[PDB]
Formats: C-alpha cells, sequence, structure tokens
C-alpha cells in the first residue's frame, strides 16, 4: 500500500533579541511519531508513538544533534529573509518546511517533497524531478540562484531517495501492528426538529481511523448532493476521527432516506436509516 | 530520520 | 493576521446529560500560529483546559485541539472563545449538542 513520511518544521521569530522557537514533528502514514521543541526544558527529539521506543540512545542523540543544527539554520534563514523583504527586525515572522517521501509497495520512492514557506505563503519548492526549484517570489529567486550555485537539490534528492525511503521502511517494520491498524466507523442517524413540517436527519460516523471517509444520503436509492450539509472531519482527541452529514426532510418521510458510510476499515459500506 | 538542510535561504 | 480561524466545538462522545465526556474546540486554518483559546461554562472560564501541540497542515495553516473534561446537562452552556491577529475581535462559538 501507499506509505509516507514527513517532517514538518517551524521556526517563529520573537520580539527583542530573543531566539526563535523551533519545532519539528515527524509523521509516518500521517500519524505523529517524533517531536522536537526548543521551548522544552531539555530540548531533544522524543518518541511520540510507542513503537519508536525500540530505537537506541544513539539514534536519539543523532536526531537531536540534527535538530539543533536545523534550529540554527532557521535562525540564520529568518534573518536573511528579513533582508530580502526589507522588513524591520524584531517582529514576528514564521518559516516552515515540509520534507519527505511517498513509498510504493515495491519500496521505491514514488514522490519526494522539499518545500518552504515564509509567513505561511509558498516560498521555494523542489520540483517533482528532484532537480530544479520553483520560487514564488522575487526574494525566493535569490535563494534559488544561491541553491543552484551550491547544488542543494542534489543534497536533498540524495536524502529523499536514500535515507528517507530506507528509514520509512524500517519504521513501518518496527510499528508493525500499530501503523497498519484501521478502526472502522460506528454510525448512527439522529433526528432533530427544524422549520415547519421539516426535520433534519444527521448521519454520524465516529471512532474511525484513518481520517479518510465518505458519507452519502439517498432518497429512495437516488443520490443527494443538493441540500447536504457536512462538517470537516475532526479529531475525537483519542486518535480517531468524526464526521457527519445531514439533510432536511419532510416530517413523516424520514424512512425514505438512507445514509451510506464508505471507509477502508469496513468489510463493506454501511447503510443505515433513522430508527425511532 | 530527519533531513539536514544545506545552504541557507 | 492573514488567515482567520475556523472553529468546531463538539463532544468526543455522544452527549448524555449527567455523564462525563470531553468537550473539544478544534481550531484550524489560521496563521500566524500564536492563538489564544478559552473554553467557557455558563460564561465562566474553565481552568484545566488541555491543548494539543503545535501542528500545521499541508496548506501551511496551523491547527490545534483544545479540550476539557465536562459533564453535559440539560441547561449548562459551553463555548470556545478564540483570540487571533486576523480578527478584529474574539470569536465565540457555542456548543450545539446536535452537531
Amino acid at each position: 500500500g501507499p506509505h509516507s513520511m514527513r517532517y514538518f518544521e517551524t521556526a517563529v521569530s520573537r520580539p527583542g533579541l530573543e531566539e526563535p522557537r523551533y519545532i519539528s514533528v515527524g509523521y509516518v502514514d500521517n500519524k505523529e511519531f517524533v517531536r522536537f521543541d526548543s521551548d522544552a526544558e531539555n530540548p531533544r527529539y522524543e518518541p511520540r508513538a510507542p513503537w519508536m521506543e525500540q530505537e537506541g540512545p544513539e539514534y536519539w542523540e543523532r536526531e537531536t544533534q540534527k535538530a539543533k543544527g536545523q534550529e540554527q539554520w532557521f535562525r540564520v534563514s529568518l534573518r536573511n529573509l528579513l533582508g530580502y523583504y526589507n522588513q524591520s527586525a524584531g517582529g514576528s515572522h514564521t518559516l516552515q518546511q515540509m520534507s519527505g517521501c511517498d513509498l510504493g509497495s515495491d519500496w521505491r520512492l514514488l514522490r519526494g517533497y522539499l518545500q518552504f514557506a515564509y509567513e505561511g505563503r509558498d516560498y521555494i519548492a523542489l520540483n517533482e524531478d528532484l532537480k530544479t526549484w520553483t520560487a514564488a517570489d522575487m526574494a525566493a529567486q535569490i535563494t534559488r540562484r544561491k541553491w543552484e550555485q551550491s547544488g542543494a537539490a542534489e543534497h536533498y534528492k540524495a536524502y529523499l531517495e536514500g535515507e528517507c525511503v530506507e528509514w520509512l521502511h524500517r519504521y513501518l517494520k518496527n510499528g508493525n501492528a500499530t501503523l497498519l491498524r484501521t478502526d472502522s466507523p460506528k454510525a448512527h442517524v439522529t433526528h432533530h426538529p427544524r422549520s415547519k413540517g421539516e426535520v433534519t436527519l444527521r448521519c454520524w460516523a465516529l471512532g474511525f481511523y484513518p481520517a479518510d471517509i465518505t458519507l452519502t444520503w439517498q432518497l429512495n436509492g437516488e443520490e443527494l448532493t443538493q441540500d447536504m450539509e457536512l462538517v470537516e472531519t475532526r479529531p475525537a482527541g483519542d486518535g480517531t476521527f468524526q464526521k457527519w452529514a445531514s439533510v432536511v426532510v419532510p416530517l413523516g418521510k424520514e424512512q425514505n432516506y438512507t445514509c451510506r458510510v464508505y471507509h477502508e476499515g469496513l468489510p463493506e459500506p454501511l447503510t443505515l436509516r433513522w430508527e425511532p | 530520520k530527519v533531513p539536514r538542510n544545506q545552504d541557507w535561504l | 493576521i492573514q488567515k482567520t480561524p475556523q472553529i468546531q466545538v463538539y463532544s468526543r462522545h455522544p452527549p448524555e446529560n449527567g455523564k462525563p465526556n470531553i468537550l473539544n474546540c478544534y481550531v484550524t486554518q489560521f496563521h500566524p500560529p500564536h492563538i489564544e483559546i478559552q473554553m467557557l461554562k455558563n460564561g465562566k472560564k474553565i481552568p484545566k483546559v488541555e491543548m494539543s501541540d503545535m501542528s500545521f497542515s499541508k496548506d501551511w495553516s496551523f491547527y490545534i485541539l483544545a479540550h476539557t473534561e465536562f459533564t453535559p446537562t440539560e441547561t449548562d452552556t459551553y463555548a470556545c472563545r478564540v483570540k487571533h491577529d486576523s480578527m478584529a475581535e474574539p470569536k465565540t462559538v457555542y456548543w450545539d449538542r446536535d452537531m
């Protein structure tokens, strides 16, 4: 199946002569597995999934040392950007980076990612070829030229095609059960008053993992897209997710409507209806 | 395993 | 100060009056990442509010889940109030037990 690893890094500058705060979070198959935060009492990369406990003291020491180097790289880069954009020092500014790889079932890199944002807007990104850069900005053209001179794309390509893929694979092996577990949604329909002679039916799906899900309503087996409200999928807070979809229906006609829930943890899609 | 960045922005 | 937070307030479990639960206030789509979130019971600040650690989405915007133990009842009202640079004033959103 189609596995991924990402590291999402953030540096935020602070008023006065204060140092930026730097946070780095790592994800395997979209679940946080390690985190570093410079606001911590003893900043270090720390496990965030129990299966990361397998790694020995050296792994953590080396990851931590890399984080500390990244922290300084972000500090200098922030300062550089203040220059490019003729911005006044001692403000609040953000620099973010996403990097990582998607792997195939044959364990080849399918796609590599290396991209940056300043103030939450695209700054510079490595193209899918892993060889050239897209810069979004006149300022980012300075970076691009600098990184064409230094051969930075090759450095990142080598990480994306080697270490990224190799370690992702190791992490998948180590988090054997955990990483591959799905939780199927439990679903139910609720019924609520609404305007004169109409009611709301709301189809709920709870306790599911991964986040990906599709909820549909039908009237006598015919689809409904017209007049369906649905919320953004949202965390329960225990690692699983929630979603609902509702339709407005004539009073008395609630049994004409059917909710269908599609999720990859299901042996097949759920069909349900209002059950008073 | 985290990447190490090369040249600064 | 560029991207304004979207907010959902909801319980972890289907609410049953008198039964302990967890109220969430999920705030998303915001930038810069500094944000202040308060959870309110009958207009009063709830003290032991937990917050998830700083994360961001593939669109660069940040998100956070604030949460607190609570026991819903017929009449208590709950809300989440969010202060952020992108909005002229705090946004308060009340829990609707139906959503």
